């Protein structure tokens, strides 16, 4: 039996009080509970039963229906470079680019949400971003990333984008939003992938050497890898405050807002309804919407909430990071002839073809040479024999007669 | 009541060796040995293991109107920077209400990546390698294979014949006191201790083991402060040490190892290591010989070469008349180092011939052959052959 907590009691993870339909009935509670168990073991028994709704008013059950989505949300986040050198408040803004897959693969995290529309329902052809205050739909073909060039995107699934991209010093992901704008972010981020094996090749191969190599899986399943999420903090909107004759009127419009103002009397509040504050100006005060039904990245681009302290969630990842297999080319045998104590090797490479040679004696005396074209090697065969590998083949082994 | 013979040959993988057993009042008996393999297996110890570090940022404590605290958490490379004088913006405005007084508190940790399952270094101290060998015997016309430790205490029987390998003439290995282990390839280094690891160098991030929560850290990273009206966490830090390492580790043990050493992992082991030779002690049961009298008796013996050609192989051929006593099995061998036979057993029978396949480097090459418990002299001219350069030992 694995146990939760909830204020003054513990139950079982996997079934919270709140069902069916946590979130839906009680959003801020569910995540305040959710957050209160990030170090518990069962956390995940908890989460997948708190965003689950299979309600009462259905005929069928929706029980395996667990949409993270529901609780996350697509932010605007600072970005260095949004076009033309210029810094912005950018809605595909670069969090984290990641490249320890050997294959070449990059795992890059977005400030935006793609493969889920904002009614939270998976739909691969859509993209969510945050327009303004409010997220938004934008389509999935305008999506792209490019280094120097453009790159391939081989998955996307939320905060996260696959890419395989040529050579570069800059990383830029971007999209186009419902009003035929171009939205795009611009990080330096040097890619130059090393090479897989001992032959430089551009396209994959069906059929060669197996060689041990790491990959991003293309799986859309979230089991593994994770981060790290909490409520946003106090949004910032002016046209929340009028000027009412000669005073500050602040309208709520069914949100919860933080006001101060630079005045006397009730200048300061966590309202649910619409206040006035008289012998005050507009200038003289500050007015931010809280956010405290959703959760949002642990982004160090967004800044901390201030009325909570060290709360925080978890969740789990897409294209985890797994050792798999790399298939390699063998470069064509070359033409060898021979002589006294002597190998000779034409050598007709189709691409960059690493050339290693040792004697298999006392000194071995390791050479390498990265063959680009058409060369010609001599090499001296001593008593106690030569070994040269030639790219991914086998070695070859030469002995005098 | 066996027969122990006793023979050393070269620790060279892949060449058949001849080996003539001689018991007093028994018919003479020819062993074919081959090494298959003659593995060097190090007891390793693992002090830590090394990968990508990850620098933990959380979202910054902007604190609006107030001064934020800085405490001491202990975490791997903790950084903590209080920033006064900011005024950040969001999308919609100002963060903060005022103006001036406003803090933004920068903090960062460094932990293990999520690649540390997947992409990793292991460092290993390797002392004292046992030597294991594989070897192939041409055992009464059958194949039969013995796996030993080359101690020269280690006793293995296959078909009531006792076999004990070594001990190794050389007790050379190239592995060092200390190695690094990256999926299948193996390096020699003098690795950093736990706690004692550089910025941007192999260690500047160590775990005792994968599963293992406290980790140790030095990669330099400093906080810095963020730019104006900016919510952000700007800092310095020296990269990756294990990405830094995997590009200039340079050629693995495989490649740069003396004596021809083939290096593979799990576990981490030296296989087909061309150094000194190998005695090989086999205690032939009482069964498998045959008597003098019980074997034939060959008389009236001429050799004949119609075709020679000095090289590593067998590119001799040699025709042997006989008259025999009886039918039987002889052995066949030479009683001139410088010439082998590939034959080992032949089946005899009255007044006919034998052909075998001889291997010699000499020009003129002038031999004796004892078949059973007779000799013949075999007289050979053999010609040079196409190649100067051969690819088998
Ligand atoms: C957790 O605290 C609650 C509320 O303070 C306790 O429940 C109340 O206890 C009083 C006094 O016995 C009752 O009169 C109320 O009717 C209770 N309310 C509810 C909603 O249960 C509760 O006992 C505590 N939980 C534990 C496990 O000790
Ligand atoms: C015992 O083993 C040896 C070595 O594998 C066998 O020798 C030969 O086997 C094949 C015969 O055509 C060839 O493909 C090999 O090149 C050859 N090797 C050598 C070193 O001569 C031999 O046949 C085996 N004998 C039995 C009875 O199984
Ligand atoms: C990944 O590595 C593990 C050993 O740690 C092994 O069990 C597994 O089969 C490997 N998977 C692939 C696809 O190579």
């Amino acid at each position: 039996p694995v146990m939760c907590l909830l204020a003054n009691t513990t139950f079982p993870c996997s079934q919270p009080p709140c069902t069916p339909c946590c979130y839906e009935k009680e959003p801020e509670e569910t995540l305040r509970m959710l957050e209160d168990n990030v170090m518990r073991p069962g956390y995940y028994q908890l989460l997948q039963a708190s965003l689950t709704c299979s309600p009462h008013r259905q005929r069928e059950s929706t029980k395996d229906n667990f949409n993270v989505y529901k609780a996350t949300r697509p932010y605007l986040a600072h970005c260095p470079d949004c076009g033309e050198g210029h810094s912005c408040h950018s809605p595909v803004a670069l969090e984290r680019i990641r490249n320890e897959a050997t294959d070449g693969t990059l795992k890059i995290q977005v400030s935006l949400q793609i493969g889920i529309k904002t009614d939270d329902s998976h739909d691969w052809t859509k993209l969510r971003y945050m327009d303004n205050h409010m997220p938004a739909d934008a389509e999935r073909a305008g999506l792209f990333v490019r280094t120097s060039a453009p790159c391939t995107i081989t998955g996307t699934m939320g905060h996260f984008i696959l890419a395989r991209c040529p050579k570069g010093e800059t990383l830029t992901v971007g999209f186009t939003d419902s009003r035929k704008i171009s939205h795009s972010c611009t990080h330096p981020f040097h890619h130059d992938p090393p090479v897989i094996g001992r032959e430089k090749f551009h396209s994959r191969p069906q059929h060669g050497k197996e060689l041990p190599c790491s990959t991003y899986v293309q799986s859309t399943a979230a089991t593994t890898e994770e981060i790290e999420v909490h409520m946003p903090p106090d949004t910032p909107d002016r046209t929340l405050m009028s000027q009412q004759s000669g005073n500050v009127k602040i309208t709520v419009n069914g949100q919860t807002v933080r006001y101060k103002c630079n005045c006397g009397g009730s200048n300061e509040g966590l309202t649910t309804t619409d206040k006035v504050i008289n012998n005050c100006k507009v200038d003289q005060c500050h007015a931010a919407v809280t956010n405290h039904k959703k959760w949002q990245y642990n982004s160090p681009l967004v800044p901390r909430n201030a009325e909570l302290g060290d709360r925080k969630g978890k969740i789990h990842i897409p294209f985890p990071l797994a050792n798999v297999t790399c298939r390699v080319p063998k470069a064509r045998n070359p033409t060898v002839t021979y002589g006294k104590n002597q190998v000779i090797m034409l050598l007709y490479p189709d691409h960059p073809t690493l050339l290693s040679y040792r004697n298999m004696g006392e000194e071995p005396n390791y050479q390498e040479e990265w063959v680009m074209h058409k060369k010609e090697v001599v090499l001296t065969v001593p008593t106690e024999g030569l070994e040269v590998t030639w790219g991914n083949n086998e070695p070859y082994k030469y002995w005098p007669q | 009541g066996g027969y122990e013979h006793v023979t050393v040959i070269p620790n060279t993988v892949g060449v058949p060796y001849k080996t003539l057993v001689n018991r007093p009042g028994y018919s003479p008996m020819v062993l074919e040995m081959e090494l298959l393999s003659v593995t060097l297996e190090p007891t390793l110890s693992l002090d830590y293991i090394t990968c990508e570090y990850k620098t933990v940022i959380p979202s910054p404590y902007v604190k609006c109107c107030g001064t934020a605290e800085c405490k001491d958490k202990n975490l791997p490379d903790y950084s903590c920077k209080v920033f006064t004088g900011v005024y950040p913006f969001m999308w919609g405005g100002a963060y903060c209400f005022c103006d001036a007084e406003n803090t933004q508190l920068s903090e960062a940790h460094v932990e293990k990546s999520e690649s540390c399952k997947t992409e990793f270094a292991s460092a290993y101290r390797a002392h004292t390698a046992s030597a294991s060998a594989k070897l192939r015997v041409l055992y009464q016309g059958n194949n039969i294979t013995v796996t030993a430790y080359a101690n020269g205490d280690h006793a293995v029987t296959v078909k009531d014949a006792k076999f004990i390998v070594g001990p190794m003439s050389s007790a050379w290995t190239p592995f060092d006191n200390k190695i690094v282990v990256y999926k299948g390839d193996v390096y020699n280094m003098d690795y950093p201790p736990f706690g004692a690891g550089r910025p941007g160098q192999f260690g500047d991030i160590q775990s005792r083991t994968p599963e293992s929560k406290d980790v140790y850290a030095n990669t330099q990273l400093v906080l810095q402060r963020p730019a104006a009206g900016t919510v952000h966490v700007p800092y310095s830090q020296a990269p990756s040490g294990f990405k830094y390492w995997l590009k200039e580790r340079g050629a693995s043990l495989q490649h740069t190892a003396p004596f021809g050493c083939q290096i593979a992992t799990n576990p981490v082991r030296a296989v087909n290591c061309a150094v000194g030779n190998m005695p090989i002690s086999i205690d032939i049961p009482e069964a498998a010989f045959t008597r003098v009298v019980d074997a034939p008796s060959l008389t009236d013996m001429s050799c004949e070469v119609p075709a020679c050609t000095h090289s590593s192989d067998f590119g001799g051929v040699a025709i042997i008349k006989y008259a025999a006593s009886k039918k039987g099995k002889c052995a066949v061998h030479s009683m001139t180092n410088a010439v082998t036979i590939r034959e080992a057993e032949i089946e005899v029978e009255g007044n006919s011939q034998l052909q075998i396949s001889f291997s010699t480097a000499l020009a003129s090459a002038e031999f004796r052959v004892q078949v059973c418990s007779t000799q013949v002299h075999c007289a050979a001219e053999c010609h040079p052959p196409k190649d100067h350069i051969v690819n088998y030992p």
